[PDB]
């Protein structure tokens, strides 16, 4: 359990490596779904709750649209996977090896700097208000309705203007 | 002991699913002036087990054009997610007590569409691709209003915790103050479960079998098991949200018995609806949701923000 | 915290490297932008939680809101590209060299 | 670059109020009325001084006040109080509203006796 | 006749009561005869951890009354 | 730990059924059996060719409307505020502009599928 | 205003969903402004004590602050008890 | 576009930079830059041909990538210092990627390659917005953190922009591409002086804008997209020949025109800081701009290119343009050097 968050952030890194190699967007879309789920777990692991569940829900919706767009406008006869092309496969394996190497070397030079494999799990949660009640992340987000209304004004305007923008872009 | 509790949730739910296949076939039969299964076991009560054993003894398809990883993953993901939706359900005490259990349901249910999308794509056949693209349209149709409908209801609950809904309804069904949202919620759960009149991703009269057309044998059974498990889940959810079963701290089993009765009834209306109506056209489902439900859902969300303020009826945080 | 933030920054760098090193599909690049957004969301969220900065939790949500607008415009543009050429390949988008 | 001064383990010895949360919650309303002066002194020290080492003397008076409060319950109202906190302890949230019958019996006792 | 649908319904009905009932009973068996404690907020978790620490047996649900002081 | 435990069991059960389904039955693989289905005749092309999306504009509108509900889901916490009038105005304005956006797209025929 | 009445009547028969949506939207705005209970919603949120009420040091010039929680000074909650 | 769309989109184009210039929080500054990108795309692609689609797409992917790098810097600084503004203690690498990403947003060389292509693919009135209004928000951010910026990266970006703006404009026959290279060269001057005197950055921005706006209006009058098209001015609108010639010489920084002032003052300030070598290189290669402007002056007002028979029908028609904003900007962009002390301090 002391390796739990490092494992998750390590899985997240692999997901972005897979996305960066850009196979067919079908598998790119899947890569973001898995990374989104892993990202939700990391937010949860640091004491989050609302933020982790939001980003997964938003990305579940986002990649469903991308799936629909992919089958219409970004498809070929032979969609590529990570294994299809030896060159992409090699850089996937080499990228994972270079991750193990980069973490291994940085552990050696500093030991407590960016990588501190000896102290994993000791520096996740720093302070916690033990007897508190109103502490969950949803309370913080809800300040858009009371104390940070400007944040919600700009967010609302961008979604509203986005409707007019996409209608203009898409008309013939 | 926690492992025993997992068994006493999963196994009864899987038996309930199996016998819903029997109940559906008999209820549909009798509404059609037929009997339905009455030979394989007494009154057909072994028919589900025969169908299960037949399917898992059948050769499973390995089609040549298929992308095999997603082909196998999709039905596996389908049953996993269907079973996972049950763990936070309070009947009246859940196996897993979640602070944001409603948001857990939406996220898990929203990941469930990808089993349809990937199976249809991975099969690499035209009728399966048609079924996958109807799932894309289906989710766009109903997911736009399902969370806002839930939002308005939970402004009387005061939280996303499922167990709090029991206390919210201690003196009254949430149906009474929220029946217009309950109606729209009920139609949404039909679409969410790909049930008639919105059984479009399979729609056998049009796409032969849609997303699962290339699937045989045991892999096919997983999609079927996942669909029938979800029907029970969504109606049990409707029961806890709007039809608050009677709760007494010293008689928990009274809640469970009342919950089952209402959940059984809501599952029966799903089968009753299937026997009664024709199918929507999948563009018409989108217009139903976006041009009828969505305007009213937005107005009612505004009304349910307005209500607790002007009646001083804000529910407690805790 | 130390090792998690290192890995998240590396995840952003890989997504940016994906953005900067085109293959053929424009859509594959649009997915890399969503990867950078996702990395930055987690980094902001984890920082706010680790510092107990509840007044900053609106900010990660605003990151996703504008990313959705950016992604919607990107897809809208991709429809236009596909209509012209019948694919989303970026090698066709070369008329403005002259 | 200075040494952080910590009280000895001997300085931190106190008589513990080692009763469960349902016992504390059942008595919490009368406890707040009966031990207010000592409790408010300690909390003013903590918020003014911002240092738990500067408030150890007042922290020990909080424990002694709580033990004198519970010994008055023990000598006069033990059985009404036990029936109350045991009923309160059944609920997963330890809710007051499930034991109003037993709360009234306890409240009546501490009113007549004390 | 329609009432021949009921054998399947009764089997369904029994199977849908077991999860609720079994979870309630297993909670009481594994929580000292009481409902399993719900820690929605950090304050509730703190009380459970204090209950575990004063229990003498490292179980939050073993309660200590005035006999302990 | 418990949530991890049950979901792993759910994964474990699903994967076991898949393994049984693939290793228990008798097999008989030959080319005509495994060719893609299309009502008894051969397909004339790949299923991997472009499939036109007539509701593409509704689809990308759904992306924006899905971030609008994300802005609405903190409302249960927001109704606890002392600043009730501010919260109420912000929520009312947010819902109204989203309605106006939907109304505009509706009158522009943006919800009509392309032909 | 007989032309609108025919308009509204037709909209009711033919587009009842939209008529209800606009009516509900208008009612939601109007009701907080005319309700006698609107003022209490903020007051109830204000009376919920999520934080410890830190005492104040008594300087001898605080006639209004109670010295004990059962002093008759300070904010009363009788309005909520009888709401 | 119908009026409602125009109002909303133009309002958002205006709003973004106003948010960026007024924001204390770096996240709200980034939000302002996000509004600019989103709102300008539909205007870029409004005419809907393959070239405008190419221009809007290239603009989107560059700008969105730069926006992510800017956001990374903001988030890294929030991690380091628990605040939403760059400080003296902000890590220098964080500041260097901000500079890199903002310079890519501005089209400074060597992040310039997109800008001549996008300008070529869009209508002239959109090129005008792209090269004037859209510069203000990224520059406004840079001006706020001018003491924190690395002089080495700035001067290298600045000299690179002046060099490539010069050589770039030398090969062009397309007017929209000449203006894009003129933009890049002038941005090189704006940036060079920013870490020393940000007021002189603003002086150069203002003079560049009031030179570029009437130059675009002059192109818009007959829709002159090429040298050969603008060379017909003597027959179509000869009254403009005087002001186009002086605006071109002012853009090139020839005294005694107003456009000499920004180059003169920036050199003075660079040499007050011992930046003699860069100032010499900058001033010497800025002469190459005057060469291609002169060749442009040769083909419009100092010689008369061959005309065509259909142009006689144009002489029968009355025009309603330019508006009187052209004359005001044209005069103030050329004849205001006598008022130089009132423009620098
Ligand atoms: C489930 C277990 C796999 C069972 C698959 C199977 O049925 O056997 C096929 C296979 C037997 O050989 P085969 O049937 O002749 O292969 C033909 C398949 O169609 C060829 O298989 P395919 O068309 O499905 O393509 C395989 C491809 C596609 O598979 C996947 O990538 C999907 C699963 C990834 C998770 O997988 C890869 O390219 C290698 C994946 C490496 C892991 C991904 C790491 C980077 C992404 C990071 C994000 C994580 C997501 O094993
Ligand atoms: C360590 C790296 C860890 C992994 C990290 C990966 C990061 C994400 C990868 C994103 C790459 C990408 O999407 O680009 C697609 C880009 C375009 O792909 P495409 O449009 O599908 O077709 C061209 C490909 O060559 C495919 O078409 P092709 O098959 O005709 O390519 C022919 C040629 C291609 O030659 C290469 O192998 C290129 C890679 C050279 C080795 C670089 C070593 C890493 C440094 O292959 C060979 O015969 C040489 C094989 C022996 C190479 C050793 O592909 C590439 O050029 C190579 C991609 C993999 C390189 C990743 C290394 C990134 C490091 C930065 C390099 C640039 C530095 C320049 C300033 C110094
Ligand atoms: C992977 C194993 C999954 C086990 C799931 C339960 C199914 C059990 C019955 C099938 C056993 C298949 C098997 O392993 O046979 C040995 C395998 C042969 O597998 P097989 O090809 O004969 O599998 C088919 C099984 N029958 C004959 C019943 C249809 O032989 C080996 O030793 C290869 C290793
Ligand atoms: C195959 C893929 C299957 C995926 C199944 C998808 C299920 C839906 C997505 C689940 C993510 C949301 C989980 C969640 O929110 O649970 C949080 C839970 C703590 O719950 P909380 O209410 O905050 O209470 C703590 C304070 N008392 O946190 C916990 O109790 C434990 C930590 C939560 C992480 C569990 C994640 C689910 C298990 C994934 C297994 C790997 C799947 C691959
Ligand atoms: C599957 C298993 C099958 C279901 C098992 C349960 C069946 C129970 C059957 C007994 C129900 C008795 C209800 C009374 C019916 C007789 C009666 O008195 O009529 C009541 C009313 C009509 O009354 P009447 O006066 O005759 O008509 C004119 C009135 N204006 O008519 C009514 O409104 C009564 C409505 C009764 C509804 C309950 C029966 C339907 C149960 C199946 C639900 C759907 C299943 C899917
Ligand atoms: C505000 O943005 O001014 C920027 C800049 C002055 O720089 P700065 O001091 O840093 O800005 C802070 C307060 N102004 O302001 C400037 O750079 C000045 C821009 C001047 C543009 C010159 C264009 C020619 C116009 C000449 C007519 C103006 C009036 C001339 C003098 C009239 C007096 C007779
Ligand atoms: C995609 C998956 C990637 C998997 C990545 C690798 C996962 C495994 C992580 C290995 C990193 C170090 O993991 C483990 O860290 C803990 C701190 O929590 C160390 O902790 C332990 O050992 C070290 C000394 O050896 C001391 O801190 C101490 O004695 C003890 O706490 C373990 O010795 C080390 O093995
Ligand atoms: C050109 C387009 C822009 C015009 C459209 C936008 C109009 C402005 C609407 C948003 C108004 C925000 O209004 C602003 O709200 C905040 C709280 O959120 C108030 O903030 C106040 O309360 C907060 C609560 O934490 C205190 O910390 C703060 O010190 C105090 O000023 C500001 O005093 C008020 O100015
Ligand atoms: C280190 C290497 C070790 C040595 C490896 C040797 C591998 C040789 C594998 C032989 C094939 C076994 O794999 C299995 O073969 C059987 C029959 O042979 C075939 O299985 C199926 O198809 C054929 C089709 O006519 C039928 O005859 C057969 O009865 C049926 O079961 C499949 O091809 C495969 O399911
Ligand atoms: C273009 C978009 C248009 C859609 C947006 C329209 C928003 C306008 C909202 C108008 C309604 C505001 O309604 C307003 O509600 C607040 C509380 O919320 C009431 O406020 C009342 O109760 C509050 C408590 O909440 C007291 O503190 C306050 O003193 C009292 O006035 C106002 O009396 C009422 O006027
Ligand atoms: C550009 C800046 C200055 C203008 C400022 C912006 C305000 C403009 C006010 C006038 C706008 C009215 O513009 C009007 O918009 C509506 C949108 O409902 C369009 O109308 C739309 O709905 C109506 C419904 O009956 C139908 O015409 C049709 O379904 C659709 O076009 C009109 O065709 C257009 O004429
Ligand atoms: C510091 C000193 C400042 C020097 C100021 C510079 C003055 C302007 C120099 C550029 C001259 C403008 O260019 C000059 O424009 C006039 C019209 O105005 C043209 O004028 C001539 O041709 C046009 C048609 O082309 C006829 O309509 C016009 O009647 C005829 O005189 C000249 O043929 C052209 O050469």
């Amino acid at each position: 359990m002391n390796n739990y968050i490092f494992v998750l952030s390590s899985l997240f890194l692999v997901g972005c490596l897979g996305l960066a190699l850009k196979p067919s967007p079908i598998y790119g879309g899947l890569g973001l779904i898995v990374s989104g789920f892993v990202g939700c777990l990391m937010v949860l692991g640091f004491g989050g709750s609302f933020l982790g569940l939001m980003v997964f829900l938003i990305y579940l919706g986002g990649m469903l649209v991308v799936f629909g767009y992919t089958t219409a406008m970004a498809t070929e006869e032979y969609p590529e996977t990570w294994g299809s092309n030896w060159l992409i496969l090699g850089f996937l394996v080499l990228g994972v090896i270079m991750e193990v190497f980069l973490i291994c070397v940085l552990n050696y030079y500093d030991e407590v700097g960016v990588i501190n494999l000896d102290g994993l799990g000791d520096w996740l949660m720093y302070e916690v208000d033990d007897v508190g009640v109103m502490l969950e992340g949803g309370i913080g987000v809800a300040a858009m309705y009371s104390c940070a209304t400007w944040m919600m004004v700009v967010a609302g305007w961008s979604l509203f203007a986005g409707i007019f923008i996409i209608i203009e872009i898409t008309r013939d | 002991m926690f492992f025993i509790n997992i068994l006493t949730l999963l196994v009864p739910i899987l038996i309930a699913m199996a016998f819903l296949t029997l109940v559906e076939r008999k209820i549909l039969g009798y509404m059609q002036l037929r009997k339905g299964p009455n030979i394989v076991g007494p009154y057909g009560i072994l028919q589900p087990f025969a169908d299960a054993m037949k399917l898992f003894m059948k050769e499973p398809m390995r089609p040549l054009t298929t992308s095999m990883s997603l082909f196998i993953i999709a039905p596996t993901l389908s049953l996993t997610l269907a079973l996972s939706l049950w763990v936070p359900l309070p009947m009246p005490h859940p196996l897993i007590n979640l602070n944001l259990g409603i948001l857990f349901i939406l996220a898990t249910s929203s990941l469930s569409v990808y089993s349809i999308l990937w199976s249809g794509w991975a099969s690499n056949s035209k009728y399966s691709l048609f079924g996958a693209l109807r799932a894309v349209a289906q989710t766009i149709s109903y997911e736009v209003t399902m969370a806002i409908i839930l939002l308005s209801v939970l402004l009387m609950n005061g939280s996303y915790s499922l167990q709090t809904l029991i206390t919210t309804q201690e003196h009254m069904w949430l149906l009474l103050p929220a029946w217009p949202m309950a109606m729209m919620w009920f139609i949404s759960t039909l679409a969410e479960t790909n049930r008639a009149p919105f059984d479009l991703t399979e729609g056998e009269s049009e796409l032969v079998s849609g997303f699962n057309v290339e699937y045989a044998a045991g892999p096919f059974a997983l999609f079927f098991m996942a669909e029938y498990t979800n029907i029970i889940l969504m109606n049990a959810l409707t029961t806890i949200i709007f039809l608050g079963p009677l709760y007494y701290i010293n008689l928990p089993e009274l809640y469970s018995t009342n919950f089952m009765m209402e959940a059984l009834l809501l599952s029966s209306t799903f089968l009753w609806i299937r026997a009664s109506y024709p199918r929507f056209r999948y563009d018409q489902l989108m217009h139903l949701l976006w041009k009828n439900f969505l305007p009213l859902t937005l107005a009612l969300c505004m009304w349910h923000i307005s209500l607790p303020i002007f009646t001083a009826g804000v529910p407690p945080y805790m | 915290m130390p090792s998690t933030f290192f890995n998240l920054t590396m995840a952003f760098s890989l997504s940016l490297l994906g953005t900067l090193m085109f293959r053929s599909h424009l859509m594959s690049t649009l997915l890399c932008l969503e990867g950078m957004v996702l990395s930055l969301f987690i980094m902001t969220s984890v920082t706010s939680l680790n510092s107990n900065s509840m007044s900053s939790m609106p900010i990660p949500i605003t990151i996703l809101v504008f990313a959705a607008c950016e992604a919607a415009v990107g897809l809208a543009l991709l429809v236009k590209v596909s209509n012209t050429y019948g694919t989303d390949y970026v090698q066709n988008l070369n008329l403005l060299q002259c | 670059p200075g040494i952080v001064e910590l009280p000895t383990l001997e300085e931190l010895k106190v008589e513990e109020v080692k009763v469960s949360s349902a016992v504390l919650k059942a008595a919490a309303h009368h406890y707040g009325a009966q031990c207010d002066k000592t409790n408010k002194e300690f909390m003013l020290c903590r918020w003014e001084e911002k240092d738990p080492r500067r408030c150890l003397k007042e922290g020990k008076l909080v424990n002694g006040c709580a033990l004198n409060f519970f010994r008055q319950i023990k000598s006069h109202c033990a059985e009404p109080f036990t029936e109350y906190w045991t009923c309160l302890d059944y609920s997963n949230m330890q809710l007051f509203r499930h034991c109003r019958q037993q709360q009234a019996k306890f409240d009546q006792c501490v009113l007549d006796k004390l | 006749m329609w009432f021949e649908i009921l054998p399947g319904l009764a089997i369904m009905g029994v199977c849908l009561v077991i999860p609720g009932v079994s979870t309630a009973y297993i909670h009481k068996f594994t929580n000292g005869g009481k409902e399993k404690r719900v820690a929605r907020v950090q304050y509730q978790w703190y009380l459970m951890e204090r209950d575990r620490r004063i229990s003498g047996v490292n179980r939050y649900y073993v309660s200590k009354g005035l006999e302990n002081i | 730990m418990n949530l991890y435990t049950v979901i792993f069991i759910n994964i474990l059960l699903s994967l076991t059924l898949i393994l049984v389904a693939f290793w228990l039955p008798q097999m008989n693989l030959y080319s005509e059996k495994a060719n893609p289905y299309e009502c008894g005749f051969d397909p004339t092309s790949s299923a991997r060719l472009p499939f036109s999306m007539k509701f593409f504009l509704v689809a990308i509108t759904f992306l924006l409307f899905d971030l609008e509900i994300a802005l609405l889901l903190p409302l249960p916490w927001a109704i606890q505020t002392i600043k009730t009038s501010t919260m109420m105005i912000m929520a009312f304005i947010l819902v109204t502009i989203l309605s106006l956006g939907l109304a505009y797209e509706w009158t522009q025929k943006g919800l009509e599928w392309t032909e | 205003a007989g032309r609108i009445s025919a308009f509204l009547k037709n909209a009711w028969a033919k587009e009842p969903v939209l008529v209800v949506s606009f009516s509900v939207w208008g009612l939601a705005i109007i009701m907080p402004m005319i309700s006698p209970y609107t003022k209490y919603a903020s007051m109830i949120n204000k009376a919920t004590p999520y934080n410890y009420p830190v005492p104040v040091r008594d300087d001898g010039n605080m006639p209004d602050v109670p010295s004990h929680p059962q002093d008759p000074l300070g904010p009363s909650l009788d309005w909520l008890k009888n709401l | 576009m119908n009026p409602i769309t125009l109002a909303i989109i133009y309002f958002t184009i205006f709003l973004g930079p106003v948010i960026t210039m007024s924001s204390t929080n770096l996240m709200l500054m980034w939000v302002g830059l996000e509004f600019s990108l989103l709102a300008i795309i539909p205007m870029l692609i409004n005419k809907k041909n393959p070239r405008s689609t190419e221009a809007a797409t290239k603009y989107f992917v560059t700008q969105a990538t730069a926006s992510m790098i800017i956001l990374l810097a903001i988030v890294l600084n929030y991690k380091q210092l628990g605040t939403w503004m760059f400080q003296q203690q902000t890590n220098g690498l964080i500041l260097n990627m901000t500079l890199m990403a903002l310079s890519m947003k501005l089209g400074l060389a060597p992040f310039h390659f997109w800008l001549p292509e996008v300008t070529q693919g869009i209508p002239l009135h959109m090129g005008l917005i792209l090269l004037t209004w859209q510069k203000i928000a990224p520059l406004s951010i840079l001006i706020q953190i001018y003491p924190l910026l690395n002089s080495t990266i700035i001067l290298m970006l600045a000299i690179t922009s002046i060099f490539m703006g010069a050589w770039g404009g030398l090969n062009q026959t397309q007017m929209r591409k000449i203006m894009a290279y003129s933009s890049i060269a002038h941005m090189g001057w704006m940036l060079a002086i920013l870490p020393y005197n940000p007021s002189l950055t603003l002086l150069n921005l203002m003079i560049y804008i009031i030179l570029t706006a009437p130059m675009f209006m002059a192109l818009m009058l007959n829709n002159s997209m090429t040298i050969n098209s603008i060379s017909l001015l003597w027959n179509k609108t000869p009254a403009m020949l005087t002001m186009i010639s002086l605006m071109l010489l002012s853009l090139g920084g020839l005294p005694p025109l107003t456009g000499f002032l920004p180059k003169w003052i920036i050199i003075t300030e660079l040499m007050k800081n011992n930046c003699l070598i860069m100032a010499t290189l900058m001033a010497m290669m800025a002469l190459l701009n005057l060469f291609f402007y002169t060749r442009l002056i040769y083909s419009t007002s100092l010689t008369m290119f061959p005309t065509n028979n259909n142009s006689k029908m144009m002489t029968h028609q009355t025009k309603t343009k330019p508006n009187l904003m052209f004359s005001t900007l044209a005069i103030m962009s050329t004849m205001t050097l006598p008022l130089a002390p009132q423009l620098i301090t």
